[PDB]
Protein backbone atom coordinates (compact mmCIF):
# COMPACT_ATOMS: atom_id res chain seq x y z
CA UNK A 1 0.00 0.00 0.00
CA UNK A 2 2.99 2.30 0.35
CA UNK A 3 3.42 2.18 -3.63
CA UNK A 4 0.11 2.11 -5.02
CA UNK A 5 -2.72 2.81 -2.42
CA UNK A 6 -6.09 3.84 -3.71
CA UNK A 7 -5.89 7.09 -2.28
CA UNK A 8 -2.31 8.28 -3.88
CA UNK A 9 -3.39 6.46 -7.15
CA UNK A 10 -6.34 8.86 -7.74
CA UNK A 11 -4.76 11.96 -5.73
CA UNK A 12 -1.33 11.87 -6.73
CA UNK A 13 -2.17 10.76 -10.34
CA UNK A 14 -5.19 13.11 -11.56
CA UNK A 15 -2.67 15.72 -9.99
CA UNK A 16 0.53 14.37 -11.88
CA UNK A 17 -2.14 14.11 -15.45
CA UNK A 18 -3.63 17.81 -15.13
CA UNK A 19 0.32 19.34 -14.21
CA UNK A 20 0.89 17.06 -17.80
CA UNK A 21 -2.07 18.46 -19.34
CA UNK A 22 -1.87 22.23 -18.44
CA UNK A 23 2.13 22.17 -19.62
CA UNK A 24 0.64 20.43 -22.62
CA UNK A 25 1.41 17.03 -22.59
CA UNK A 26 -1.36 15.56 -24.39
CA UNK A 27 -0.81 18.68 -27.25
CA UNK A 28 2.62 16.70 -28.19
CA UNK A 29 4.85 14.58 -26.84
CA UNK A 30 7.99 16.88 -26.11
CA UNK A 31 7.02 16.91 -21.89
CA UNK A 32 8.54 14.85 -19.77
CA UNK A 33 6.19 13.66 -17.21
CA UNK A 34 6.43 12.57 -13.23
CA UNK A 35 4.53 9.17 -12.40
CA UNK A 36 1.23 9.50 -14.79
CA UNK A 37 1.49 5.58 -15.00
CA UNK A 38 1.30 4.57 -11.19
CA UNK A 39 -2.37 2.94 -11.73
CA UNK A 40 -0.84 0.68 -14.11
CA UNK A 41 1.42 -0.45 -11.87
CA UNK A 42 -0.49 -1.69 -8.89
CA UNK A 43 0.44 -4.71 -7.44
CA UNK A 44 4.23 -4.79 -8.78
CA UNK A 45 6.46 -2.31 -7.19
CA UNK A 46 8.29 -3.83 -4.04
CA UNK A 47 5.15 -6.08 -3.83
CA UNK A 48 6.88 -8.75 -2.21
CA UNK A 49 9.30 -10.38 0.39
CA UNK A 50 11.35 -12.97 -0.43
CA UNK A 51 13.66 -14.85 2.32
CA UNK A 52 15.93 -17.59 2.08
CA UNK A 53 16.86 -19.03 5.67
CA UNK A 54 20.40 -19.94 5.15
CA UNK A 55 20.70 -22.07 8.72
CA UNK A 56 17.81 -23.83 7.48
CA UNK A 57 19.63 -24.88 4.26
CA UNK A 58 22.38 -25.55 5.91
CA UNK A 59 20.86 -28.41 7.80
CA UNK A 60 18.86 -29.59 5.00
CA UNK A 61 21.38 -29.78 2.03
CA UNK A 62 21.62 -30.61 -1.62
CA UNK A 63 18.36 -32.28 -2.25
CA UNK A 64 15.77 -29.97 -0.23
CA UNK A 65 12.24 -28.19 -1.13
CA UNK A 66 12.55 -24.72 -2.41
CA UNK A 67 9.81 -22.19 -0.96
CA UNK A 68 6.57 -21.42 0.45
CA UNK A 69 4.60 -18.45 0.21
CA UNK A 70 2.90 -17.41 3.43
CA UNK A 71 -0.15 -15.17 3.84
CA UNK A 72 -0.57 -13.67 7.34
CA UNK A 73 -3.24 -13.66 9.79
CA UNK A 74 -3.79 -10.18 9.00
CA UNK A 75 -3.24 -9.77 5.00
CA UNK A 76 -2.44 -6.32 4.92
CA UNK A 77 0.36 -6.06 7.66
CA UNK A 78 3.35 -7.26 6.09
CA UNK A 79 4.74 -3.86 4.91
CA UNK A 80 3.89 -2.69 9.13
CA UNK A 81 6.04 -5.12 10.09
CA UNK A 82 8.33 -6.93 7.31
CA UNK A 83 10.62 -8.84 9.61
CA UNK A 84 7.78 -10.19 12.18
CA UNK A 85 5.82 -11.28 8.98
CA UNK A 86 9.11 -12.93 7.83
CA UNK A 87 9.49 -14.47 11.38
CA UNK A 88 5.71 -15.79 10.80
CA UNK A 89 5.98 -17.31 7.93
CA UNK A 90 9.27 -18.76 8.60
CA UNK A 91 7.32 -20.51 11.81
CA UNK A 92 5.56 -23.06 9.26
CA UNK A 93 8.18 -25.61 7.96
CA UNK A 94 10.74 -26.32 10.73
CA UNK A 95 12.07 -29.25 12.28
CA UNK A 96 9.43 -30.73 14.63
CA UNK A 97 9.89 -33.21 17.19
CA UNK A 98 6.87 -34.18 19.30
CA UNK B 1 -8.31 -82.65 13.35
CA UNK B 2 -8.10 -79.34 11.97
CA UNK B 3 -11.32 -78.82 10.13
CA UNK B 4 -13.41 -78.15 13.32
CA UNK B 5 -11.21 -76.17 15.67
CA UNK B 6 -8.77 -73.46 16.04
CA UNK B 7 -7.77 -74.31 12.35
CA UNK B 8 -11.19 -73.39 11.30
CA UNK B 9 -11.54 -70.74 13.64
CA UNK B 10 -9.20 -69.18 11.58
CA UNK B 11 -10.84 -69.62 8.65
CA UNK B 12 -14.16 -67.83 10.41
CA UNK B 13 -11.92 -65.08 10.84
CA UNK B 14 -11.47 -62.81 13.81
CA UNK B 15 -14.06 -64.39 15.77
CA UNK B 16 -11.54 -65.08 18.57
CA UNK B 17 -8.22 -62.87 19.81
CA UNK B 18 -8.34 -59.84 17.83
CA UNK B 19 -8.60 -56.37 19.27
CA UNK B 20 -10.16 -53.02 17.57
CA UNK B 21 -7.41 -50.52 18.83
CA UNK B 22 -4.89 -51.11 16.22
CA UNK B 23 -7.21 -51.77 13.70
CA UNK B 24 -8.84 -48.50 14.26
CA UNK B 25 -5.23 -47.30 14.29
CA UNK B 26 -4.27 -48.81 10.92
CA UNK B 27 -7.16 -47.45 9.31
CA UNK B 28 -5.85 -43.81 10.29
CA UNK B 29 -2.79 -44.48 9.27
CA UNK B 30 -4.11 -45.76 5.41
CA UNK B 31 -6.27 -42.66 5.35
CA UNK B 32 -3.66 -40.18 7.10
CA UNK B 33 -1.12 -41.70 4.45
CA UNK B 34 -4.29 -41.49 1.58
CA UNK B 35 -4.81 -37.19 2.57
CA UNK B 36 -1.95 -36.16 4.52
CA UNK B 37 0.63 -35.28 1.08
CA UNK B 38 -2.76 -33.29 -0.29
CA UNK B 39 -3.74 -31.16 2.82
CA UNK B 40 -2.21 -27.58 2.55
CA UNK B 41 0.96 -26.55 4.46
CA UNK B 42 -0.81 -23.49 5.77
Amino acid sequence: PAADAIAKLIIETTGNLLGYFLLGGFSSAGTIAADIIMPFLVGTIAAWLQWKNTGRATELGWVHYWELYQQGAETNSWSLAALAALRGGFLVGRSETV
Amino acid sequence: SSGGGPAVVNNYGDIHTANYDEFYKGQQRREAQQQAPILPVR
